[PDB]
């Protein structure tokens, strides 16, 4: 996923 | 990889008028209470610009016009009413999984009315056949819409692999598109025909159009 | 104000080397992840790298993996992308971007301007000029179309103006071609009336400054 979106 | 598919891949519509462009995936882009797929705008010779993330929240200075929705591999953006400034291309890019992967992109347009062609054929010039090469070209001239058919036919025969066609932009001013195809050709192979004629079919056309000249009048 | 501001970019032969290099500001660059998005003329954009905050788990696309490197530098807020053994299709204006941030509930986004990778074998060029004239048939209806055939040239790009630039009504310049020879290729048209022509004058003025070259090629009918 993508990091700078914090999952 | 994600394949992102988006559609349409043009999309004219009037100012005012909604406008509604999808963009499925081949695999489900949900992690968590999310799904990974952004919508952006590129307008000519600016960066792209965020308008919706995570598939329908929409993004900080973007107008009321824009939302987004959707789930799982099939997402939705949605212009309201379409205004003169969201023309341009919009993106879609899924995050969920890398390789990160974008839509090939919808090109918005701004629907006019039809507007057939003004047909021209240049023969090439008399510096140019000093160097070796033969172009002609054929101009298609401020018509709406974009689609249209360009023949080549060297004595009623059709050419095929030794053209290229160019298409302008939209124009800011009557948003009409012209198009340009240029055939390439041998000094030799040039001289060697004689009838040279480029064939237009268009919407705005009753019946195609042709142009042509003979080497030497 | 946050900024990035890509360097590194220009012409280099389909082997060769280049490094692009975007320097962050006004942003806790050592924080976030940084991605690499590059864009072919006309093409579409493709994502190329990923380096996350840590430094440690970076990721590359399929087309580029073991020719371009994504890196960074913390102690000077500059992301890098080290661009190997380039090929041809790999001309691209290359964005440095965050893409989606998202926390304390909010989304930003931040780009930057780009810088554009051109990768050829071809040497510079300066392009040849060839009038595009009409029929003196085709001026009876009116208005009456000329141009100029902008012909093997390299690198993009060319400017082409009409009458030093005076003349802007009706004039068409279409995106130039890239021919197999490596060479560009473009025309610019102009439809103006047929009864001006006798009293002044049309020239089309093409511009290539990689060659240093200026070129202005008169059109007229028949």
């Amino acid at each position: 996923a993508n990091p700078n979106a914090n999952p | 990889d994600i394949v992102m598919t988006q559609s349409p891949l043009s999309l004219p519509v009037s100012p005012g008028e909604p406008a509604s462009i999808s963009c499925r995936s081949t695999q489900s882009l949900i992690f968590g209470e999310h799904n990974y797929l952004d919508w952006y705008l590129q307008k000519p010779g600016q960066s792209p610009q965020l308008l919706i993330y995570l598939a329908s929240n929409r993004a900080s200075g973007v107008p009321d016009r824009f939302s987004g929705s959707g789930s799982g591999t099939y997402f939705t953006l949605k212009i309201s009413r379409v205004e003169a400034e969201d023309f341009g291309v919009y993106y879609c890019v899924q995050t969920v999984q890398v390789p990160y992967t974008f839509g090939q992109g919808t090109k918005l347009e701004i629907k006019r009315t039809v507007a057939a062609p003004s047909v021209f054929i240049f023969p090439p010039s008399d510096e140019q056949l000093k160097s070796g090469t033969a172009s002609v070209v054929c101009l298609l001239n401020n018509f709406y819409p974009r689609e249209a058919k360009v023949q080549w036919k060297v004595d009623n025969a059709l050419q095929s692999g030794n053209s290229q066609e160019s298409v302008t932009e939209q124009d800011s001013k009557d948003s009409t598109y012209s198009l340009s195809s240029t055939l390439t050709l041998s000094k030799a192979d040039y001289e060697k025909h004689k009838v040279y004629a480029c064939e237009v079919t268009h919407q705005g056309l009753s019946s195609p159009v042709t142009k042509s000249f003979n080497r030497g009048e | 104000e946050v900024q990035l501001l890509e360097s590194g970019g220009g012409l280099e032969q389909p082997g060769g080397s280049l490094r692009l290099s975007c320097v962050v500001s006004g942003f806790t660059f050592s924080n976030y992840a940084f991605n690499w998005v590059r864009q072919a003329p006309g093409k579409g954009l493709e994502w190329v790298a990923i380096i996350y905050r840590s430094g440690s788990r970076m990721y590359h696309a399929d087309s580029v993996k073991g020719r371009f490197t994504i890196s960074r530098d913390d102690s000077k807020n500059t992301l890098f992308l080290q661009m190997n053994n380039l090929r041809a299709e790999d001309t691209a204006v290359y964005y440095c971007t965050t893409l989606l941030i998202y926390e304390s509930d909010v989304g930003v986004d931040f780009w930057g301007q780009g810088t554009l990778v051109t990768v050829s074998s071809a040497s510079t060029k300066g392009p040849s000029v060839f009038p595009l004239a009409p029929s003196s048939k085709s001026t009876s209806g009116g208005t009456a179309a000329l141009g100029c055939l902008v012909k093997d040239y390299f690198p993009e790009p060319v400017t082409v103006s009409w009458n030093s630039g005076a003349l802007t009504s009706g004039v068409h310049t279409f995106p130039a071609v890239l021919q197999s020879s490596g060479l560009y290729s473009l025309s610019s048209v102009v439809t103006v009336p047929s009864s001006s022509l006798g009293t002044q004058t049309y020239i089309c003025n093409v511009n290539h400054k990689p060659s240093n070259t200026k070129v202005d090629k008169k059109v007229e009918p028949k």
